[PDB]
RNA sequence: UUGACAUUGUGAAGUACUUAUUCAAUGAAGCGGAGCUGGAAUUCAUUUUCCACGUUCUAGCAUUCAAGGUCCCAUUCGGGGCUGAUCCGGGUU
RNA sequence: GCUUGUGACGGCCCGUGAAAAUCCACAGGAAGGAAUAGUUUUCAUGCCAGGUCGUACUGAUAACCGCAGCAGGUCUCCAAG
RNA sequence: GAUGGGGAAGCUCCGUUUCAAAGGCCUGAUUUUAUGCAGGCCACCAUCGAAAGGGAAUCCGGUUAAGAUUCCGGAACCUGG
């Protein structure tokens, strides 16, 4: 056969990212002297739309500690925050929506976004439009903080790691039928070359490990091991169970 | 605008021909209030 | 130790001396490549061009592909003793460039096209 | 007086810019120099065996100072002193001069003609150097680990040496060198038996130290 | 993918360390230890311990080795130390 | 009325619809500066120079590509009653 | 798509600010001579990529067998100095 379509992906020669109109990297401040003892002020400028991303940004203006400049961050807007508001982030800051502080500078039952997986790697949790991380325990020794993800897992975090208070806002858009192809094409038009789907039973045998036949069928079982290699893992792979 | 005299691209005040008469009004009563908020609680 | 003010470290100024060879890259310089000879050719007397005399009171001349405005306007006063108002030049489809040098109001094209021979 | 204020600033977090402080602490400091700085760590971190952790203990500045002044008086004739010596000639005395060079040196210890050798603690190609110690004891010739490289090599006119040794000292001299002797005998010779069973090194950092005893207090 | 050997060292008991190796960040800016100042604090002779130690009504402003204080120059238009801004270890974190 | 430019508005998006060179203004106050004298070339007038390469013509049922002076193919502006 | 670096027996491959000591314009100092030498500023750190994107500045009349917003006449404008 040939190679199959979820093989050719790997190569990122027409499936790339179609980054053009991004505002930029959505992060936190890097983890300086003023985040780790006391608190810095910024000013929220704007909040603009982000293309490919459903929930929106917020740029925050910063004095530079060391230098007579400005610094801009580009933050992912929590519900609440408007333009104006007073921005504090740090180990003393207070807890308010859209405050930046450790995760062990907060009670239990906090909720959090946009929070680091380790300290100073500016946010990797609960990032998208609706999201939120819940703070379930603090374990003084050794300094860890137990909280809650958005898939239900339950992780054990470095109580040093940052997080912004709030939920992430745009939330409710997935209920929102797109009732139509022509709203899916445009969906996908800022993302990635991913759309249309062709179904595996509709090619031919060197096309795909579902192809051919009489009539349209997979022809064995569709839950694939863990183990198969490149070109073999079509359907479901290393499905614990099937079925409704 | 490099052709063109200095009094064609300015306004005769504080912030001339960057920002208008009503921002530069709420910067200088911004900046009186909040200085003299400061003093009284120093004290 | 001193007191480092900035954290980052930057190469040194040091001092860069001037070549003093031993022996001469060629030891004998060339001539002039382009001298007043070389940039004028040869006139051009097309029926066409000659109209251009006694009417425009402009010259006419095959120059060489090298040579650009300033080097013909220089060659034309110091081979015929003239004044130079403009010069223009365009490539012709043989390959050889031709330029339409106009003299100023003070001298008549007509006489020194005579003078030169043509 | 009148015209002039105190207008102290705030330096705090979210106060007015930072002033400038010395921050030669946490330069980035060129490859060359991180990898010499983290070679003389590294080797102080792991324990050395006792055949390298010998050369730590070098001869001290009193007794060093006495004996680069009697070396001194035994420099090698330079060549402008060569010279004049050639165009005069045995019409020139005995002379008398220090000897150095590693393969002349090592065969003069084992001729037993050595009186007195010089080691250098800075070779760092260490092997070349490293069996001396055993092999003057081996022959009974006294030997003193020295400070400096360098400082061997300006006493015989060269940019290093790494090794100096006395063969015979003029009448004048005998005493000083026997009052030398018996000061580094006492300092490297009897010593060796016992220096030989101890591991160097196993040093901790500054701050690996402070946790440690941080744990043993509480 | 699983095992063995090499990379591969150090200490303890029936896991612990750092230096190799690995990951990450920063135009390697504030790390570790200690000392000041105060608070909590109960003392069982004195501090056996722990915390803090310039910034939160407001879409302003924050840069000229810093003004002030003090010590020098040989007074000129200025310049240089210390302090302001506590010490020690050069392990960037 | 036609073509086109433009202004103030309105509808639409789980789509909100480039970048850089370049030019200007402001904040700031380092310096330079008057009395027998100076600064402004962001006011007016006056002086000098502006190189190199392309430029003809066809643009199609005959000048391009299809073996050709081939009913095929090949992007676009102007538009009378 | 070079450099610094890391791969590959190798032709060469990766990568584009990357584990790099990566660079030069405002002057002050000098009237021995041309720039050695005092502060500070700035760290952005090759280059290529549009005759429809961005972009300093020209118009009218006349003139040839064939040239013109390019020549002639008149009238303007921009940049650098
Ligand atoms: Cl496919
Ligand atoms: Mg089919
Ligand atoms: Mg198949
Ligand atoms: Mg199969
Ligand atoms: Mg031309
Ligand atoms: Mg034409
Ligand atoms: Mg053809
Ligand atoms: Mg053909
Ligand atoms: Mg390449
Ligand atoms: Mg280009
Ligand atoms: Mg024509």
């Amino acid at each position: 056969g040939r190679v199959i379509r979820n093989q050719r992906k790997g190569a990122g020669s027409i499936f790339t990212s179609h980054t053009r109109l991004r505002q930029g990297a959505a992060k936190l401040r890097t983890l300086d002297y003023a985040e780790r003892h006391g608190y810095i002020r910024g000013i929220v400028k704007q909040i603009v739309h982000d293309s490919g991303r459903g929930a929106p940004l917020a740029k925050v203006v910063f004095r530079d500690p060391y230098k007579y400049r400005l610094r801009e961050e580009i933050f992912i807007a929590n519900e609440g925050v408007h333009t104006g508001q007073f921005i504090y982030a740090g180990k003393k800051a207070s807890l308010n929506v859209g405050n930046v502080l450790p995760l062990g500078s907060v009670p239990e039952g906090t909720i959090v976004s946009n929070v680091e997986e380790k300290p100073g790697d500016r946010g990797a949790l609960a990032r998208a439009s609706g999201n939120y991380v819940i703070i379930i325990g603090h374990n003084p020794d050794e300094n860890k903080t137990r909280v809650r993800l958005p898939s239900g897992a339950k992780k054990v975090i470095s109580s040093d790691a940052r997080g912004v208070i709030g939920v992430i806002a745009g939330g409710g858009r997935v209920d929102k039928p797109l009732l139509k192809a022509g709203r899916a094409f445009h969906k996908y038009r800022l993302k990635r070359n991913s759309w249309p789907k062709t179904r595996g039973v509709a090619m031919n045998p060197v096309d795909h490990p579902h192809g051919g036949g009489n009539h349209q069928h997979i022809g064995k079982a569709s839950t694939i091991s863990r183990g198969a290699v490149s070109g073999q893992k079509a359907g479901l792979i290393a499905a614990r169970r099937t079925g409704l | 605008y490099a052709t063109v005299s200095k009094t064609h691209k300015t306004v005769s005040r504080a912030y001339g021909g960057s920002r208008c008469a009503n921002c530069v009004k709420e910067r200088i009563i911004r900046a009186f209030l909040i200085e003299e908020q400061k003093i009284v609680k120093k004290v | 130790l001193k007191v480092r003010t900035s954290a980052t470290f930057r190469l040194p100024k040091t001092l860069k001396l001037a070549r003093a060879p031993k022996y001469a890259s060629k030891a004998v310089p060339h001539y002039n490549r382009l001298d007043s000879y070389k940039v004028i050719e040869q006139p051009i007397t097309s029926e066409t061009a000659m109209k251009k005399v006694e009417d425009g009171n402009i010259l006419v001349f095959q120059v060489s592909m090298k040579a650009n405005k300033y080097q013909i306007k220089k060659a034309v006063k110091e081979l015929y003793e003239v004044d130079v108002l403009k010069v223009n030049t365009l490539v012709r489809p043989n390959g050889t460039k031709k330029a339409y040098v106009r003299l100023t109001a003070d001298y008549d094209a007509l006489d020194i096209a005579n003078r030169i021979g043509y | 007086n009148p015209l002039t204020h105190s207008t102290p600033k705030n330096f705090g977090i979210g106060q007015a810019v930072q002033p400038k402080r010395n921050l030669s602490r946490y330069v980035k400091w060129p490859e060359y120099v991180r990898v010499q700085r983290q070679k003389k760590i590294l080797s102080i971190r792991l324990k050395v065996p006792p055949t390298i952790a010998q050369f730590q203990y070098t001869l001290d500045r009193n007794t060093a100072a006495e004996t680069f002044k009697l070396f001194n008086k035994y420099r090698p004739e330079t060549a402008a002193e060569k010279k004049e010596r050639l165009t005069k000639e045995d019409a020139s005395p005995k002379p008398y001069a220090v000897k150095y060079g590693l393969n002349h040196v090592v065969a003069l210890i084992e001729n037993k003609k050595a009186k007195l050798v010089l080691i250098a603690n800075d070779v760092d190609p260490i092997e070349l150097v490293v069996f001396l110690p055993a092999l003057c004891k081996k022959m009974g010739v006294p030997y003193a680990i020295v400070k400096g490289k360098a400082r061997l090599g300006t006493l015989v006119n060269q940019k290093t040496s790494a090794v100096a040794a006395l063969t015979e000292v003029r009448a004048e001299d005998e005493a000083a060198l026997a009052k030398l002797v018996s000061t580094i005998d006492a300092n490297f010779a009897d010593k060796y038996d016992e220096v030989k069973k101890h591991w160097g090194g196993g040093i901790l950092g500054n701050k690996a130290q402070a946790k440690m005893d941080k744990r043993a207090k509480n």
